[PDB]
DNA sequence: GGTTAAAACGCGGGGGACAGCGCGTACGTGCGTTTAAGCGGTGCTAGAGCTGTCTACGACCAATTGAGCGGCCTCGGCACCGGGATTCTG
DNA sequence: CAGAATCCCGGTGCCGAGGCCGCTCAATTGGTCGTAGACAGCTCTAGCACCGCTTAAACGCACGTACGCGCTGTCCCCCGCGTTT
């Protein structure tokens, strides 16, 4: 049966450990990295795709688009730290207007 | 003189998403300069890239690497 | 190949009755891609301070809580530490 | 006989601005640092990752004051404000 | 495109584009606008100013690192 | 209560260094928050890499490991 | 018998440089100029700085090379400035810099 | 137990550029510090674009490749001068 | 445990940070004219891409041996201290 | 033109930059082997080019008052110095 089934995860581990085995980080992997990767892994997939389907419903909608995406992203304290350097295409900005500005 | 073709009303609607509300008649050439420099440089190592791997044509992964070299992750053309 | 299956299987675990653009879709694939060259490096990193040949699920965890922010690492260790726990039992 | 205010802060800038000693006291330093340790309790520390932790602090809050110093000149100003250093940390990205 | 295809010519005549590989570089260009002038913004309020000025795009580059 | 051992003398000092003419009296707490913060940052680092070598003492090479970590690539201490 | 540095003509060792290359998981195998052409850069770059570090020390009347000798060389050289734009150096200081405003 | 350095190199080097000069002990190691800085930015870049390209071997052709893509201005250009010199009389 | 460099506290009053005003014209809101940005349609093909030779190349192994890291005296480049002539401020 | 800072020439003597001598280990050479990949060949599709078309959009101009600015009065607070811990 399969490593996932195994470890009761979603992602395979089996091309994570393949991964790792051909990205020439090291001499030897241990059996439970890749099974850990994939966990984080997973864990963070399901953290991002909660976030976007709270934004996509929030605007009445049931299919997750970029720009979901991105305010998901943008309206978290951690992921944005996790991704500040990163720009997402066709995902805009966060609407804002400086105080000083209206009347 | 292509940078001429970034027009004046691109410039102020790019503002505009940046939430300026007033523009000053010399913001846009700054702009024009600034945008040019960006872009050689990205363009540069494009280039560079492309010109490594033998290629004529320039690949998207290619600005993909070079965006990544400067340091602006990119989402989304992978 | 890519995850997008995976992403997928993922998506109608924590919401059954939606979708999700292609484009979105690819967005993850780089997203995934990008954490997981991440934290690959920073083990391969640790592995070669300490004159290691093994990369074990100690250097990924020293990884992650380097990596990660805070409360979001905890969670991470933690589902980590269950997985591989799992994997043995 | 008094030199009138500000001749003597150039003066300073100036020479402080010639040495390259540190501007920090290492007591009061070794003090906040294994203070501020307390992460893991029970510590023990080599004395050169000290030096280093003072060296990297200086050299920060230097860079930090310049970047204050420009706005502040921006804002025709003399005197720093503690509204530049915000503004120099939020343009710096943090 | 015309714009790019021109400052390309510096580097290797005679090259050949993808689309996706300019509008890729579209899109890092104008997030990179965007950035630029959300600073500029806060330069020039800073500056007790509601029009914003080339002297502020230059403060937000020497600050920025550039 | 370590943190008001950054003496005003010193804080004048650096600002003196960096170029300061006049300086403000509120600067020094913010001068005091920012270091520690810094610290806080640097310190946690270094503190995981001693736990993770199985190290009682901290070196100072994972001093500098924290601070290329961060982007800062302090030389002279190997 | 001749080193390869001597059948390069080059300063820095071929040879440690090739086992740094080879024991430091780049790649599976590793080029036999390689190493070479890494060694001619790195002796280049070496010369390039010292060149600046001993006219600083020169137009400071000393015979050492000091820390602060090296701040200003590489501070002073824009293309070097470039290249260790993230760079700390201890006991380095910084460059004398005061804004014509501050000054009557 | 025995460790390795730059140190008689970079002072051989100085000799050839200054033959009446001395440095220090810790701009030696800052010196240290900078020649294993350099080594490692371009390994390491020699060894994302060997992978970009499915290479099991890092060639010289990548090496100036890493080079050109990480120094600036007329420095990439003599240090790729420089290496070629060396190479090509390395090959006779 | 001792030395003394240092930090903190008081004071005078000058520096400049601030609120307020009248003024000039730059950029805003609006209009009419002109431009050429996008569509889509048809077409060619440069150049990316997928089948396959074979030897150029590096990895690996044995044996040799001298290049590099170290220990230990060696000695002069430099800081330190002193008396003095001399910019600069006020 | 007082007087606080600074540079200048000179003597003292030390500590750290260096030369010499030992000896590990690692760098070189000769040799064997597998295969990496440079190359030879056949395939075809997005990019590029031309054309008529719709119409999205840029631009010049009119003109108003918003706001960027220079100037003033004044009081908030910071520096410079002296004293104490």
């Amino acid at each position: 049966k399969t490593r996932s089934s195994r470890a009761g995860l979603q992602f395979p581990v089996g091309r994570v450990h393949r991964l790792l085995r051909k990205g020439n980080y090291a001499e030897r992997v241990g059996a439970g990295a890749p099974v850990y990767l994939a966990a984080v892994l997973e864990y963070l997939t399901a953290e991002i795709l909660e976030l976007a389907g709270n934004a996509a419903r929030d605007n009445k909608k049931t299919r997750i688009i970029p720009r979901h995406l991105q305010l998901a992203v943008r309206n978290d304290e951690e992921l944005n730290k996790l991704l500040g350097r990163v720009t997402i295409a066709q995902g805009g900005v966060l609407p804002n207007i400086q105080s000083v500005l209206l009347p | 003189d292509n940078i001429q073709g970034i027009t004046k009303p691109a410039i102020r609607r790019l503002a505009r998403r940046g939430g300026v509300k007033r523009i000053s008649g010399l913001i846009y050439e700054e702009t024009r300069g600034v945008l040019k420099v960006f872009l050689e440089n990205v363009i540069r190592d494009a280039v560079t890239y492309t010109e490594h791997a033998k290629r004529k044509t320039v690949t998207a992964m290619d600005v993909v690497y070079a965006l990544k070299r400067q340091g602006r992750t990119l989402y989304g053309f992978g | 190949e890519s995850y997008a299956i995976y992403v997928y299987k993922v998506l109608k675990q924590v919401h059954p009755d939606t979708g999700i653009s292609s484009k979105a879709m690819s967005i993850m694939n780089s997203f995934v891609n990008d954490v997981f060259e991440r934290i690959a490096g920073e083990a391969s990193r640790l592995a070669h301070y300490n004159k290691r040949s093994t990369i074990t699920s100690r250097e990924i965890q020293t990884a992650v809580r380097l990596l990660l922010p805070g409360e979001l690492a905890k969670h991470a260790v933690s589902e980590g530490t269950k997985a591989v726990t799992k994997y043995t039992s | 006989h008094r030199y009138r205010p500000g001749t003597v802060a150039l003066r300073e800038i100036r020479r402080y601005q010639k040495s390259t000693e540190l501007l920090i006291r290492k007591l009061p330093f070794q003090r906040l640092v294994r203070e501020i340790a307390q992460f893991k309790t029970d510590l023990r520390f080599q004395s050169s990752a000290v030096m280093a932790l003072q060296e990297a602090s200086e050299a920060y809050l230097v860079a930090l004051f310049e970047d204050t110093n420009l706005c502040a000149i921006h804002a025709k100003r003399v005197t720093i404000m503690p509204k530049d250093i915000q503004l120099a940390r939020r343009i710096r990205g943090e | 495109q015309r714009l790019v295809r021109e400052i390309a010519q510096d580097f290797k005549t005679d090259l050949r584009f993808q689309s996706s590989a300019v509008m890729a570089l579209q899109e890092a260009s104008e997030a990179y606008l965007v950035a630029l002038f959300e600073d500029t913004n806060l330069c020039a309020i800073h500056a007790k100013r509601v029009t914003i000025m080339p002297k502020d795009i230059q403060l937000a580059r020497r600050i920025r690192g550039e």
